[PDB]
């Protein structure tokens, strides 16, 4: 199984330049000697098109691209159009443009809303999602723009040195709902999250199903005993297990809409990146939230909450496997090394029977699945059961590079697992 | 299922000019500067008119043709709620700014149309009570008939571009954006 | 645009307006006209609009065997309007003079069309026509009709007149002929649920009933309807392409030959298919007031009367 | 679909079958009749049709001032036939001196009612009524137009016979006047693009500005083209109507006071608006071939003559 590493959050600094490049060739001639298969790189929005919704620069990444390719690596490109940074610590902050953020401000209803107006401003909602409005251009005109300017800049390298193309489609590059703000400590682990659509450009839309279905009032608003998001399942009339909204005619309806629209969020995107990246020897991929925690409840809350429709009644990854089918996209899932008896009981998280669940998915819908690591760590636990996983994933990313890697021991296990998993 | 669909609440005056097409379907054909449609930036251009209300809200009912349309437009007063459907691929607004308004007519040559049959007259000269008509009329524009009544006759070519009595002398754009950029990207994307 | 629409007697008060009513009409591909003159003027007038449906011209009866040779639904206006101290007798002689030859000569030509009788009287020129098939032998009773759709229109404009209604909703039915008291408004059946009166029922019948009349004091003795007629006229004519394309809900009030009654010709409503009279409603006869009883006998009387007017005329 | 429409004139040829398909509109709700007599008559007929639009008559210089009140269209179609053997400038003294007399009654009584001339000539009525409203200073140039849509449905009707072309999309705009020589059918701006020989452009030109002789001929003795009139001009009030309803998509061809050339007066597709003309279509002079422009070069000093006797007899 191939195996992959990603480049930290500093791989390109707020300048197009490279970020401590003799560190970084430190780091890539021990990767290539370990006999890495590849690497995985963020190519951001705010540090390509951050002044000039039309200039494109390409110094850094073009430096660390062609770098990659001497050193011989395989590049796996993860189109960032999602801010990070300062959250609770500081670590390290790319913006989106500054001509998007100020559209956004000019329009709050450009970034994903909750239930009590909370704003989150790392990503540009779905209800605007076809709408010209980032300077006359639709979000879905913006990403293609940029998959477009990717592409002609690193045409020589598609087929031969970049293989994979994740694309950037939520917060953290995965398809979700941004249900999980800690930024200000407004959501901490464990907890459920909250719905992530009410914005009135979403809200328009959830009147239109209303009225398509005949129910003048299942479309004013969402669920209003939906919970806050560290607030528990049980906690939660909507999310209990015992005959809950969830399970009610309008829970089934309401989930049904919030996982469409996040599906068609997926298709318009995935289909303008098929079409861009359409017979050049490199392959589409999209991450899919891990939502491990809270998977022994019935209602899967945390699930239902980040957009995914999956219960004991119904399998949401079906559908979502389905769309990647489609458009022969990879299936990306996060949390694979980490274990049931880990993580905290009292919250039912059940990693490995969400695995099981996902590669159920992914061999009913016939979709190539690739994994990674939700949490860094070195230990030959988590590296068997990474091993595993992958017997049974057609090529895994490993979280996060870093010079605690290269250290004695720690170089020595993931050498050990590189060459196990080899 | 109809997540292309939307509902949007709009104060008269409306600001926006439908263009009912040789198809049944009425589309947005422009959109008034300054108006509450060009406020509520989710209405574009092209985007189908399914349902619409009255001006206390009332029904949301099905739109046909231009007889349900004529009394939405009548009305000048009110808050009234229309249900747009987006186009499966975005609405080629090149035709628009290049082909004229003669360009894109249907009856051109005004082909008179006398005819006593209800189901041939739009829902507005119906009456719809017991059998097909009782009165007949004259009229030279397709825009009084059913799809038909244009076949029996016989982007889509467009019977009619209507309007209410929109105040306030705004200009008819295509939204308040970089009207150009939209363009460009939508050669981009088609190309 | 498949169906052949002939005119005879085209050049007169009611042929043009007729004519070009039948023009504008997509159901029409081809427009043949007749009279005695003045027929290539009113298809050279005609043969300018941008309507769809050619327009042909004829004179004499030369031209009249190619002008019917291949007609669907022939149309008979050809009458001569009322002199001012004319007989009324010889008025009939003259109009049925002039039916009775263009029978002749659409019997002789093509006698598979259906046949609307417009020159009145109806109620005796329709039994001409019959006789003359006859006397041919090609009648097609099923395929032969007298124009009755004025006095319907006119009831229809009266009642939403009368009464508060949409007038484009308004469809009330009339019994009997086409001229005097024959005309019965069915009030008490009108399509549009009503509740009339007494004196409303006395006003609309003296009213329906006597709207030739009207129109020739309003034209101070110049001649009858035209405007009117041709519109009704064209009613008429473009249900019966209707019928002829297969439609199933042709129900016109038309003075047929019916065997639901002891009179040879009725007026009443009609169903018409391709193959014509396809059927005859009977409840336009049931559930009649006291009214429409006394007034139908008295109809009955008159019908009897011009019936064996017309028959002594023809045969 | 409340709009108003007066007849002036709704007892001749013209009148009736134009006064019927009026009538039978879905957008006139009240149709008014005016003549000097005969007019009872017809519009007794007229009202026991079962349309919606009402019908009424008036009779009289004093029932004139009743009969336009609140009009939103006027057409004037009145005139008087030629007479056998009658002099040529005295039917049209007498055809002018009708024309005056109406539109300077209807100057007091609406001038903003989208005034529709009919009376030939009209390339010498049009002006005669431009400066009767000239005199009472509501001149408008947006709302007085010279009906020339019946030269529009002939070149329609011809060339779609002539090219074998599909009657519902052939549109050939037609301008200059309404007297023959005047004529010109722009053909090569035929909306359904179709190339024309010199001798496909022969003898269509000429039908198309002789068809109205074509038809005299055809109705020796009795008047001109009545029907084609009535139909032609019952599509511009249509016309009208819808543009006074909106329908931004609303182009003509008429007879206005137009600077578009040295002619006081021309005839041009125009788009109509609620108030009147909202534009008008100066191309319909660029890119003539030139046949094209030697026609409308020729056709100037005729047109000329024309408006000036219009001037002279409403000056006079």
């Amino acid at each position: 199984v191939p195996v992959f590493v990603m480049m930290p959050l500093d791989s390109v600094t707020m300048g197009n330049t490279v970020n401590r490049r003799k560190a970084m060739k430190a780091s890539l001639q021990a990767l290539k000697s370990a006999g890495v298969e590849g690497i995985m790189i963020d190519v951001w929005w705010g540090l390509v098109e951050k002044e000039s919704p039309g200039t494109y620069n390409w110094g850094g990444y073009n430096e660390l691209l062609e770098l990659a390719k001497k050193l011989g690596l395989k590049v796996q490109a993860v189109m960032s159009f999602h801010q990070c940074g300062g959250n609770v610590g500081d670590s390290v902050t790319i913006p989106l443009p500054q001509w998007v953020v100020e559209e956004v401000d000019k329009d709050p209803d450009l970034a994903y809303t909750d239930q009590w107006g909370r704003r989150n401003h790392e990503y540009i909602s779905l209800g605007a999602d076809t709408l010209p409005v980032l300077k006359g251009r639709t979000p879905v005109q913006c990403y293609a723009d940029f998959m477009r300017a990717f592409r002609d800049n690193f045409k020589h390298l598609l087929g031969e040195t970049i293989v994979e193309i994740q694309v950037g489609m939520g917060p953290a590059g995965e398809l979700r709902y941004p249900s999980y703000p800690e930024q200000e400590g407004t959501w901490k682990f464990p907890g459920i999250g909250a719905f992530q659509c009410y914005d009135k450009y979403s809200l328009s839309s959830l009147k239109a199903a209303a009225e398509t279905y005949g129910k003048p009032e299942w479309g004013s608003t969402g669920p209003t005993d939906a919970g806050h998001y560290n607030n528990w399942p049980e906690d939660t009339q909507f999310f209990k297990k015992e005959g809950g909204g969830w399970n009610s005619e309008y829970g089934d309806f309401f989930l049904s809409w919030y996982s469409q629209m996040l599906l068609d969020h997926g298709e318009r995107i995935l289909s303008s990146a098929k079409s861009i990246f359409e017979n050049m020897g490199v392959k589409i991929s999209v991450k899919i939230a891990g939502i491990h925690w809270h998977y022994g409840t019935r209602s899967h809350a945390p699930e239902l909450t980040a957009g995914y429709y999956n219960t004991r009644f119904r399998d949401g990854y079906l559908p979502i496997a389905q769309m990647l089918a489609r458009h022969n996209a990879i299936f990306n899932f996060t949390c694979i090394e980490m274990r049931d008896h880990e993580q905290p009981q009292d919250a039912l998280c059940a990693p490995e029977k969400l695995v099981n669940q996902v590669a159920l998915a992914t061999l009913a819908a016939e979709v190539p699945l690739a994994g990674e690591n939700a949490l860094p760590r070195y230990d030959d636990y988590a590296h068997e059961q990474i091993l595993k996983a992958s017997a049974l994933m057609c090529a895994f990313t490993y979280l996060r590079m870093n010079p605690e890697l290269f250290q004695a021991d720690n170089w020595g296990k993931f050498v050990a697992f590189v060459k196990k998993m080899g | 299922m109809n997540l292309n669909e939307y509902m949007v609440t709009l104060e008269k005056p409306l600001g926006i000019r439908f263009a009912l097409s040789a198809d049944g379907k009425i589309f947005v054909h422009a959109i008034k500067k300054g108006s509450n449609a060009e406020k509520a930036r989710i209405i574009m251009v092209g985007d189908t008119l399914k349902k619409a209300s009255d001006s206390s809200g009332g029904t949301l009912v099905e739109i046909k043709d231009f007889g349900d349309t004529k009394k939405m437009l009548v009305e000048k007063t009110g808050s009234f709620s229309l249900v747009l459907e987006r186009p499966f691929s975005p609405f080629p607004i090149q035709y628009l700014l290049h082909l004229s308004d003669l360009d894109l007519l249907y009856n051109r040559g005004r082909v008179s149309f006398v005819t006593w049959n209800k189901n041939l007259l739009s829902s507005n000269l119906r009456a719809s009570s017991q059998g097909s008509g009782n009165s007949g009329y004259a009229a030279f524009s397709s825009k009084f008939f059913t799809p038909q009544g244009w076949k029996l006759l016989n982007i889509s070519p467009l019977v009619s571009v209507f309007s209410e009595d929109v105040p306030g002398d705004g200009e008819w754009g295509y939204g308040n954006f970089p009207l150009e950029e939209y363009i460009k990207a939508l050669d981009r994307s088609k190309g | 645009a498949s169906y052949k629409v002939a005119v005879l007697g085209a050049a007169g008060g009611i042929g043009q307006p007729l004519s070009l009513l039948i023009k504008m009409s997509p159901l029409v591909s081809t427009l043949h006209l007749y009279d005695i003159a003045n027929v290539k003027g009113v298809a050279a007038d005609l043969s300018h609009c941008n309507t769809p449906s050619q327009v042909r011209d004829f004179t004499g009866p030369s031209e009249l065997a190619d002008c019917l040779k291949d007609v669907n639904v022939v149309v008979i206006p050809a009458g001569v309007p009322r002199k001012p101290g004319m007989t009324r007798d010889d008025l009939f002689n003259i109009n049925a003079n002039i039916v009775k030859t263009l029978v002749e000569a659409v019997a002789e030509n093509c006698p598979n069309a259906f046949i609307h009788i417009i020159s009145n009287p109806v109620n005796s020129t329709v039994p001409i026509a019959a006789e003359v098939l006859k006397k041919k032998g090609v009648y097609d009773p099923k395929k032969l009709f007298g124009v009755t759709t004025l006095d319907v229109v006119r009831a229809n404009t009266f009642v939403s007149q009368k009464k508060n209604l949409k007038l484009i909703d308004v469809d009330v039915p009339v019994i009997g002929g086409h001229a005097g008291i024959t005309i019965l408004p069915l009030l008490s059946k009108t399509k549009p649920s009503v509740n009339f009166t007494d004196e409303e029922i006395q006003e609309l019948t003296v009213r329906i009933q006597n709207a030739g009349t009207e129109v020739v004091d309003a034209k101070a003795g110049a001649g009858s309807a035209t405007l009117s007629m041709a519109y009704a006229a064209a009613r008429f004519v473009e249900s019966s392409l209707r019928a002829l394309d297969g439609d199933g809900d042709v129900y016109e009030c038309s003075f047929v030959e019916s065997t639901l009654t002891d009179l040879p010709f009725f007026a009443s409503r009609v169903k018409i298919g391709k193959n014509g009279l396809e059927a005859v409603i009977e409840s336009d006869l049931q559930g009649l007031t006291e009214y429409e009883q006394k007034a139908l006998e008295a109809l009955k009387v008159e019908l009897k009367a011009s019936i064996d007017k017309g028959v002594a005329f023809a045969n």
